[PDB]
């Protein structure tokens, strides 16, 4: 389940998303909020829609290249969400009042077995309940998740800066160095370090939103301080809405 | 529709149990999931069928019903618990669902932890780009609750400012991140800059200065 699309769509304008694959639905969380069913869409076609959002929705889906589709026309800042690719299991199930019980249970196959019987065996030919209907549904698998911004504003790459150690700065055996990721435009940014081989000790902090509109964060990686001089350290930022990747280098202070 | 209501917070000892509840808009037509979500992760399914747990889900989660209130239970709390809990029910034939308003699961009794700072001044190549940021890096403190307070030259400053909330490290401590940004004509109007940082009746402060390197 790989979301893809857009992550910035114009008000107004119809966000268009697809989710590569090989029962699929859609959820969507706006910052601050629950989660929100949007739909689905099974082998056979059907389809399934937010009562209060089918005005809106589209949902499609290519057996062939395996493809989801989902549309939102005519988007607004409510709109502004993480979008998640989801795989749903239904299952209706049926129940018979308490001693009430279903035709082929009481060893009937005609016309009729599916509903419940009062009086089973018994001249069958007697009262009958349908049965009741509880309804089962959860979602399977969640996608990563895409986030798409609904802004009028253009998108900015980002600017790399290092954080680097100073001899004042370590923590005896351990020294922090990390890299600040200034002025970009929209989220989201994902940083690395050294493309993946550095995860311990690794952690990238939620960006702040700055009165310029553009967003900001930094990633900060705690190594020993003894390989500083001979080891290399590079954090990878990542900036899928203007398609920009900067690998920077983080040197240490020579004081 | 359907509203599907649950405690906004809940919180549980380490190594204790705890509940959380999803009770309906009022003739339970419908089975209950449940979700944890934390944070910079995709949501992981946790119970479906009210009862009926997923796959790779520890057995010290649980599910059970009482008429239109459906009860997340967690046996043994522990701190990778700490997160966002969503319940949800289909209410018909209907291929849609609702989710519940959500809980936020606390998990007290975790070991204390001071927090250690880090004050990184502008570096060199910000500062030949003419913008000067100063990013103080606070980390590895339990509980997540700190505020941040700039000084320049010990008198205080609140413009320019901006700060993050405490979330999550990998190690289930928590971090947080502050900036001030300033113009280099202000960076080098000063003799020093700090970042205070209080946590539990105590206070970390560090300094830089425009006329020292780092």
């Amino acid at each position: 389940l790989r979301e893809s699309g857009p992550s910035l769509v114009k008000p107004s304008q119809t966000l268009s998303l697809t989710c590569t694959t090989s029962t699929v639905g859609w959820v969507r969380q706006a910052p601050g909020k629950a989660l929100e069913w949007l739909g689905s869409i099974d082998t056979s076609g059907t389809t399934g829609y937010n009562p209060g959002l089918k005005s809106r929705l589209s949902i499609t889906r290519d057996d062939s290249k395996s493809q989801v589709s989902l549309s939102l026309s005519s988007v607004t800042t409510a709109d502004l969400a993480t979008y998640y690719c989801t795989t749903v299991r239904q299952q209706v199930h049926k129940t018979c009042p308490q001693g009430w019980r279903f035709g082929w249970d009481c060893g009937f196959h005609g016309y009729g077995s599916d509903d419940c019987y009062e009086d089973c065996i018994d001249i069958l030919s007697s009262q009958t309940l349908s049965a009741e209907d509880t309804y089962e549904l959860h979602v399977d698998a969640w996608g990563q998740g895409l986030l798409v911004t609904v802004s009028s504003a253009s998108t900015k790459g980002p600017s790399v800066f290092p954080l680097a150690p100073s001899s004042k700065s370590t923590s005896g055996g351990t020294a922090a160095l990390g890299c600040l990721v200034k002025d970009y435009f929209p989220e989201p940014v994902t940083v690395s370090w050294n493309s993946g081989a550095l995860t311990s000790g690794v952690h990238t902090f939620p960006a702040v939103l700055q009165s310029s509109g553009l967003y900001s964060l930094s990633s900060v990686v705690t190594v020993p301080s003894s390989s500083l001089g001979t080891q290399t350290y590079i954090c990878n930022v990542n900036h899928k809405p203007s398609n920009t990747k900067v690998d920077k280098k983080v040197e240490p202070k020579s004081c | 529709q359907a509203v599907l209501n649950q405690p906004s917070s809940v919180s549980g000892s380490l190594g204790q149990r705890v509940s959380i509840t999803c009770s309906g808009s009022s003739v339970g037509n419908g089975y209950v999931s449940w979700y944890q979500l934390i944070p910079g992760s995709a949501p992981r399914t946790l119970i479906y069928g009210d009862t009926s747990r997923a796959s790779g889900v520890p057995d010290r989660f649980s599910g059970s019903r009482s008429g239109n209130t459906a009860t997340l239970t967690i046996s043994s709390l522990q701190a990778e618990d700490e997160a966002d809990y969503f319940c949800a029910s289909a209410e018909d034939s209907s291929s849609n669902a609702v989710f519940g308003s959500g809980t936020t699961l606390t998990v007290l009794g975790q070991p204390k932890a001071a927090p250690s700072v880090t004050l990184f001044p502008p570096s060199s190549e910000e500062l030949q780009a003419n913008k000067a940021t100063l990013v103080c890096l606070i980390s590895d403190f339990y509980p997540g609750a700190v505020t941040v307070a700039w000084k320049a030259d010990s008198s205080p400053v609140k413009a320019g400012v901006e700060t993050t909330t405490p979330s999550k490290q990998s190690n289930n401590k928590y971090a947080a991140s502050s900036y001030l940004s300033l113009t280099p004509e202000q960076w080098k109007s000063h003799r020093s800059y700090s970042c205070q940082v209080t946590h539990e009746g105590s206070t970390v402060e560090k300094t830089v200065a425009p006329t020292e390197c780092s």
